[PDB]
This record gives structure tokens, C-alpha cells and sequence, in this order.
């Protein structure tokens, strides 16, 4: 039982190196005696104003440096937690993940686990000022700071170098180069990636198979892409209003496709984007909320139902299963993924409000006056969306 | 350097005009710190130990027993012991945790022992430690055991999977000792990486970490004990340092998933083998993705694993089902 | 033959604006009322519009 | 030894000694005979014995410019 036998020797290069039977030490051993080391959080709030403003969004180039001032403001609040000091302690680390930590990470190539450290000290700020980092990233992209400019730009185009060559035979080998681009920079390689969403289908069945292999930091960007545009300035009815748009019924297959593949992505900002605009009347968080029911719930209509199966459907038994399934009604496959789905109205308390909101608007359409054949399908639409909710809420809220 | 062949009874199943399947499978391997012993098994096949004391390959064959682990079950992995030299722990797959003997003046294999701590439901690793004074048996259904091997085989203590993590049913997939022996690298299937202190007899976890967001598939350890290595079902395979416990490099060739990883006793090359049935190479001291070889392989299943003495290269991947090893492979061309 | 005076290194991090979200599209969302109070007003009496 | 050498030395600053760690005290230094030799030293790239020993001479530069051998701005302007 022997051990290893290793050499000192002395070099001219700073980074330590070991060879087969050497290592490579500096040989200024006392490099290091002008700079002393300091205490826990009042000097490295000071010593960064000095260093970390002469390396700006540089620091992508030191990937190991940027987890370890994450790591402290992680294990700061933690051990900080008690009931007292998390109020100024939660917003002194919002001003510096702002100032140079954020856009220190768009300077990054292909890093999934150091993009995943920064969301990390991420997760213990409010909401609301995690979006107005991720969007002071988007106009201070182009009118500001240089070596980030060209890195925003290098991301768009391998973007869209990946949504040309998207292939259903290559998805194997392409969905993990993708994900691996949206876990470094998916400020960048999602606004291409959602635009050739609403614009052609076929490769909407196609993002969502990549989504299994995202980290949680892609998970909050992309549903402040899908809120981004959703809200963005178009016109959401078309010439006439005998049709909404091609956008608002190809952006609805993929918010609900979301919710039945991965399990992973929290929506809880997108329904609430749902409850707060049917207060004014609005077309997209109706259809949003339409193709959620029939995919995520198996809910279907009965207005073309058989007699003989009309009569089966309401005898109480397993030829209630059997009825369902000639119909192609899945409510006993997909029952978890069903009850997650209310899990988020539930959270809100929105489940009285849907039903109160559905039927008001549905007895508000009675006096508008748009056209003549319109309104008789209109009329007929909202009424099997509000009988296609309370079905949902009986299997779920069972008991 | 020159190919030369593997003289097992491999070989001969198709040199024949046999037509459907020749061997059949390949379960696990393993090396004793020796260097001069081999753990060959197979799945309905046999189980064949080594012993080649001097030629390449060409000396002698040793022995090949199918009804070794009995003839109804198989082994998942064979564990051997640093401190006695004819010792190999197999666990099979129900309920049996034997310990068997060779001997090289007979053709034959004895067992010394079968113990067993009841309601074993299925013990799928085993391994002991560096030193070779414990025993971590550990189901990827219910909990994890721990037992010694200096005075005898008696548990001392055990710790249930779900005080570690919390989140779902989780499968433990591989986990890995670590090289002073005193404690417990461990990977789960949703990329968690959590570390276990195992001093003596005590079982107590430290941190986790999210690794990544796939089954992290294999974890290996590097000679030197500056950092470790692990891989994925994604593309990625981190090296973390271990004094300061973040990244250093990031091998980024997401051409498939990642089955295979070894390192080399010195701890220079880092073989990689994919699911796309190409095998790759690399650097840990140098850059990121500094390739020195990389090699098709044919429609099979390889396996890839590097002995403890001295670098040569044990790959499989034949027609079927045959290995090959590689003399003198310092320059690899 | 000059005389250089210690530099002063910025100490100062940024303020916020008012707009609590991103954008002025985001926000203007966020800020119309939600309950169910408001809704009771208009089903008032079906009957006494009837 | 280097610098223990030339530390007693009739050519090392004895009252204009001062160093390259403060803000103001990186044009007030000593030696402008030395300031003269390693400013000429460091200028000449174009030859080759003289590239195979550039890394070597600039290391020894380097730890006289922290001793408070010679200045910052008389080799700092000095070079090409």
C-alpha cells in the first residue's frame, strides 16, 4: 500500500497545472502579499465597485467567479432567514444581480449550469422585479454597451439556424442543441423561437418536445415571452370580425401544450392574465381558456352525440366509461394532469369567478350589434365553454 | 500497436454459420485495484473471472461457469474487495447477497457465505470502498443500507430515500464513493446531486445540488482527487472541482445522450461513449472540447472501461457481442 | 510633470421607475380590479329588467 | 538575492524610493537612469534571439516596478 509521488516544480504561467508525475506551481510565491482578503458582506459590496466595474459583462469569460458571489447571496438570506433582516437583505442583492450580475450572464456561449446558480438567488425576489431585470435586458441590448450587443446577435442567428433545419427524423439529436442554447441565453433565442410559433404549425409540436429538457431559468422567461406577446400592439380581431386572427388560434395549441407535456412550468401568471382581461371582454383569453379544457381535461361537447350513446352516457356505471371512450372522451387517462390544472385556479380562489365572468359576458353579447349570423354562433360558442368548466370542476373537485 | 483479437468462446459463436443471436448481453464490469483480475458478466450467459499473469491475451483461458449465481436469477453488479484478493461480492437480483471464491489449481469456484438483511425487495449496487472497509448496498426503491467488511458482514445503520430528497418518486440511477472513502456521491433521476457523509457507520447528508435537469447516468472520480466527473442524458458532462465545489470545464458535444464514463489512472483522458454508437476522447487539464480520438462503432451496445494499473483500453463492441483491447495505445494515432 | 489626483469610483446603484412590471403593455393589464364584487353589479334583477 | 543585491546597491533610490501602490505616487519616482535602460529594452521586438527571452525580461520588470525601483509613467510612456 504505497503512495503517489509528485514533483514541485516552478513556471512562469499563473494557472496551476499537474503533468503526468509533476505540478507546475508559480514561482512568485509572494504574489500575493499586497492584497489581503476581506470580511463578509460590507467590503465585497465595496472591492466590486472597483474591480467588477473594470470587467463589466466580462465576467462570462470567468464562468466560475460568477457562481461564487451567487453561492453567498444564496447562503446569505439562508442564513439570514429568521424573521427580522429579510426585507433590507432582500434588496440589497436586487441592485447587485442588476447592476453586474445579469448582464454578465448574456455574455455566455453554451453554460446551462452557471445560467442556473444566478437563477438561484433569483427565486427569492418578488415577481415583479424579476421583469423589470429581464426587461431592462431588451432595450439596454442595442442603444447601450458593446460586447453584449454582439452577443445578443449571435444568438438570434444560431436561433434561427435551428428553426430551418427542424426536422420530426433529427429531433433526437437537434431538441438537446436546443435546449442548451434556451438554458444560456433565452432572452435572445426565444423571441425568434416564438415568432415562427404563431406564424406556422408542425413546428409547435416540435418546440414542445424540446421543453422536457429545459433548466427552471428558461421556465420564467417563456412565460415572459408568452405574456409578451400577448399583449403586444396588434389588431387581435381582423377586417370584418367574422374572424379573430391566425396568431390567437396557433398561440392557444401551445400555452395548452405546455400545460400537458412538461410538468415543470409554473402558468400561474398566465391565468392570471386570463381572470383579469374577461372583466373587459377580450377574445384571446377566451381562447386561450377554451383549448385548455379540451386538452389538458378531455372534455367533450355532446351536439353530436348518437341516441344510443346519448342513453349510455347517463346510466351511471362502467358503460359510463365505455361511453366515453367511443366517443373519444379521455377523463380517466389524464386525471393528474387535470387536477394540476385546477390546482392553479384554486390557488387564486378563481373558480367562482370564471363561472360568474363566462356567464355575464355570455348575457352581455344579447345587445351588441356586429352582424346577423355572428351572434347566433357566438352566442352558441360561449354557452359549451361555460358547461365545458363546470364539468371540469365536478372531477376534479371531488369531495 | 496492432489490433489483436479477444480469444473467448465469443469469437467462436460467430466465426460459425449461426444465424439469430450469438452471445447474448452484457451486465456489468468491474476491476480489483490489482490490475490482473476481471469481472466478465453477461445476462443469461456466464459470469467469467480472469486471471492472465503474464502474455497479452494469448496465455490461457481461465473459466467459464453459467450456473455461478444459481439458474434462475442474474447479478446486476459485481463488487470486488480491496483487501482480500480471492473475494468478489455478487448481488443477484430477488434476494441474494453471496460471496464467492476462486481458485486458480482447480477449475472450479467456491462460495465462503450467503447472508441477507430481510425484506430485500431488490439490491441493485453494491460496491465497496476504496479501502475496503464497508459495504453500501442500496435499492433504487426504498431505502439504503450500510455494512462493514473488516470483522464481518453486519449492518450498522440505514437511511430512507425520501428524507433526502422531496419531491416524487425517485429512481437512484448510479452513485459513487468518494477516494478518502468518507463520503457518499449519489444521483438521482430528476439531476439532483446530493452528498452523504458516511464516516464509520453514521449515514447523514450534507447538500444538494442541481446538477442538470435529466438522469445522471454515471459518476467518476479522478486520481488525483482534485474534481469529478459526471454525465447525463443530455449532452452535458460537467467536471466540478471539489475544494470550492462549482464548474471548471464543460464538455458541450450534445450529439446523444451519455452512457459510458471513465477516466484514466493518471488522469488525462475522459472517454465518453454515446448513445449514437460513437465513443469519444478528451482533455480534464486542457481546454473545453479537445478531442484526441473518435471512434464509429457498429449497431451493438458497447461498453467502455479502462483498467486501474496501467492505460489499456478495453472496448466492446463486436458484431454481437465480443471485446477488444487495444496494446500500447500511448499515441492512439 | 502633472499632478494626479485619487480616482472616485462610482458607489451608487441605479433607481427603479414606477412601472412595477416591464413593459407599459404588461403593466396596463396588472392594474384593472379583480373580484367578485364587481360583477355582482350588472346581474342585479333579471326580473327587473324584465 | 536580486533584489537583496540591489537594494544596497549605489544605484538603488535611497530618498526618491517611492512606489507604485498609492494614486499620486505614480509620477513621483526614482532611478531615471534605469528608466532610460529597460524604456529602450522592452522597445525592440525585431529579432530573433531577442523574442525567444521577451517573457523572461518582462517578468524581472516586473518586480522592480513593484519594489519602487523605477516608476510607472516613465516606463508606461517610454514603450512603443
Amino acid at each position: 500500500h504505497k503512495p503517489r509521488l509528485i514533483h514541485k516544480y516552478k513556471t512562469h504561467e499563473p494557472f496551476e497545472s499537474l503533468e503526468l508525475n509533476s505540478s507546475y506551481v508559480f514561482y512568485y510565491s509572494e504574489w500575493n502579499s499586497n492584497l489581503t482578503p476581506f470580511a463578509s458582506v460590507n467590503d465585497l459590496f465595496e472591492n466590486s465597485h472597483i474591480y467588477l466595474s473594470i470587467i463589466g459583462p466580462y465576467l462570462g469569460r470567468i464562468p466560475t467567479l460568477l457562481s461564487k458571489i451567487s453561492r453567498i447571496g444564496v447562503a446569505d438570506i439562508q442564513k439570514n432567514h429568521g424573521s427580522e433582516s429579510l426585507h433590507v437583505t432582500i434588496d440589497k442583492w436586487i441592485d447587485y444581480v442588476r447592476k453586474f450580475i445579469f448582464p454578465a450572464t448574456s455574455l455566455l456561449q453554451n453554460n446551462p449550469i452557471a445560467t442556473s446558480e444566478v437563477y438561484e438567488l433569483m427565486k427569492f425576489f418578488p415577481f415583479e422585479k424579476r421583469y423589470f431585470i429581464y426587461n431592462e435586458m431588451m432595450t439596454k441590448l442595442s442603444q447601450d454597451i458593446l460586447p453584449l450587443k454582439v452577443s445578443f446577435n449571435k444568438a438570434e442567428r444560431e436561433a434561427k439556424s435551428i428553426l430551418k433545419a427542424l426536422s420530426i427524423d433529427t429531433i433526437a439529436k437537434e431538441s438537446r442543441r436546443f435546449a442548451k442554447l434556451i438554458s444560456t441565453n433565452p432572452l435572445a433565442s426565444l423571441v425568434p423561437a416564438v415568432k415562427q410559433i404563431e406564424n406556422y404549425d408542425k413546428v409547435s409540436e416540435l418546440v414542445v418536445y424540446t421543453t422536457k429538457y429545459f433548466n427552471d431559468f428558461a421556465y420564467d422567461v417563456l412565460q415572459f415571452v408568452l405574456l409578451l406577446r400577448l399583449t403586444y400592439n396588434r389588431p387581435a380581431v381582423q377586417f370584418d370580425g367574422v374572424n379573430q386572427a391566425m396568431w390567437v388560434q396557433r398561440l392557444s395549441i401551445f400555452i395548452a401544450g405546455l400545460a400537458k407535456n412538461c410538468p415543470n412550468m409554473d402558468i400561474s401568471n398566465i391565468i392570471t392574465y386570463i381572470l383579469k382581461t374577461l372583466h373587459n371582454g377580450n377574445i384571446i383569453a377566451v381562447s386561450i381558456l377554451k383549448e385548455l379544457i379540451i386538452t389538458v381535461g378531455g372534455i367533450r361537447d355532446l351536439n353530436e352525440v348518437n341516441m344510443k350513446q346519448l342513453l349510455m352516457l347517463n346510466s351511471g356505471s362502467p358503460l359510463k366509461q365505455y361511453a366515453r371512450h367511443l366517443i373519444y372522451d379521455f377523463r380517466d387517462d389524464n386525471s393528474v394532469i387535470s387536477s394540476r390544472l385546477t390546482s392553479f385556479f384554486t390557488d387564486q380562489s378563481a373558480i367562482s369567478e370564471i363561472i360568474l365572468l363566462l356567464y355575464t359576458l355570455n348575457l352581455k353579447a344579447n345587445t351588441q350589434n356586429s352582424h346577423y349570423k355572428i351572434l347566433s354562433t357566438r352566442c352558441d360558442e360561449m354557452n359549451t365553454l361555460l358547461w365545458s368548466f363546470i364539468e371540469l370542476i365536478k372531477h376534479c373537485l371531488k369531495g | 500497436e496492432d489490433k489483436r483479437f479477444i480469444h473467448v468462446s465469443s469469437r467462436s459463436h460467430s466465426r460459425f454459420t449461426s444465424t439469430p443471436i450469438t452471445p447474448n448481453e452484457i451486465l456489468s464490469l468491474k476491476f480489483h485495484v490489482s490490475g490482473s483480475s476481471m469481472a466478465y458478466s453477461r445476462m443469461d450467459g456466464s459470469l467469467t473471472v480472469w486471471f492472465i499473469k503474464d502474455a497479452s491475451f494469448d496465455k490461457s483461458v481461465e473459466v467459464y461457469i453459467p450456473d455461478c449465481c444459481g439458474s434462475d436469477k442474474l447479478a446486476t453488479d459485481l463488487s470486488w474487495n480491496p483487501t482480500s484478493l480471492n473475494q468478489i461480492a455478487v448481488v443477484s437480483n430477488s434476494s441474494e447477497i453471496s460471496l464467492l471464491l476462486i481458485n486458480e489449481k482447480s477449475l472450479t469456484a467456491s462460495k465462503l457465505r450467503t447472508l441477507s438483511l430481510g425484506s430485500k425487495t431488490k439490491v441493485n449496487t453494491c460496491l465497496y470502498d476504496p479501502l475496503g472497509n464497508w459495504l453500501l448496498a442500496a435499492t433504487k426503491s426504498e431505502k439504503i443500507y450500510l455494512f462493514d467488511v473488516k470483522k464481518d458482514h453486519s449492518s450498522v445503520c440505514s437511511l430512507n430515500i425520501s428524507d433526502i430528497s422531496q419531491e416524487d418518486n425517485d429512481v437512484v440511477y448510479s452513485l459513487a464513493w468518494s477516494n478518502g472513502g468518507s463520503h457518499i456521491f449519489i444521483g438521482f433521476k430528476s439531476g439532483y446531486l446530493a452528498i452523504l457523509k458516511a464516516k464509520h457507520g453514521i449515514l447523514e447528508v450534507c447538500t444538494k445540488i442541481k446538477a442538470h435537469t435529466g438522469p445522471i447516468t454515471e459518476i467518476k472520480m479522478d486520481p488525483w482527487g482534485r474534481n469529478f466527473i459526471t454525465g447525463s442524458i443530455d449532452g452535458n458532462c460537467y467536471v466540478w472541482n471539489m475544494k470550492s465545489l462549482c464548474c471548471e470545464l464543460i464538455i458541450n458535444d450534445l450529439n446523444s445522450a451519455v452512457t459510458t464514463l471513465d477516466v484514466c489512472h493518471l488522469g488525462k483522458i475522459l472517454g465518453i461513449c454515446t448513445e449514437d454508437e460513437m465513443v469519444y476522447f478528451y482533455d480534464l487539464n486542457s481546454g473545453n472540447l479537445l478531442h484526441s480520438k473518435s471512434l464509429a462503432n457498429y449497431k451493438t451496445d458497447p461498453v467502455l472501461k479502462f483498467y486501474p494499473d496501467k492505460s489499456w483500453y478495453i472496448m466492446s463492441g463486436k458484431n454481437d457481442t465480443l471485446s477488444n483491447h487495444f496494446v500500447k495505445n500511448e499515441k492512439n494515432l | 510633470k502633472e499632478k494626479i489626483p485619487p480616482p472616485a469610483f462610482d458607489e451608487t446603484f441605479k433607481k427603479f421607475t414606477f412601472i412595477k412590471m416591464g413593459n407599459k403593455l404588461i403593466n396596463n393589464v396588472w392594474k384593472i380590479p379583480t373580484g367578485l364584487d364587481k360583477i355582482e353589479q350588472e346581474v342585479k334583477k333579471p326580473e327587473g329588467v324584465y | 538575492f536580486f533584489i537583496a543585491l540591489l537594494r544596497k546597491s549605489d544605484s538603488w533610490p535611497s530618498s526618491h524610493v517611492a512606489n507604485n501602490s498609492n494614486y499620486s505616487s505614480l509620477n513621483e519616482g526614482g532611478n531615471m537612469i534605469a528608466a532610460n535602460i529597460i524604456s529602450f529594452n522592452l522597445s525592440q521586438y525585431n529579432e530573433e534571439v531577442d523574442k525567444e527571452n521577451y517573457e523572461r525580461y518582462m517578468d524581472m520588470c516586473c518586480i522592480l516596478l513593484k519594489n519602487g525601483f523605477v516608476n510607472f509613467y516613465s516606463i508606461w510612456d517610454n514603450v512603443k
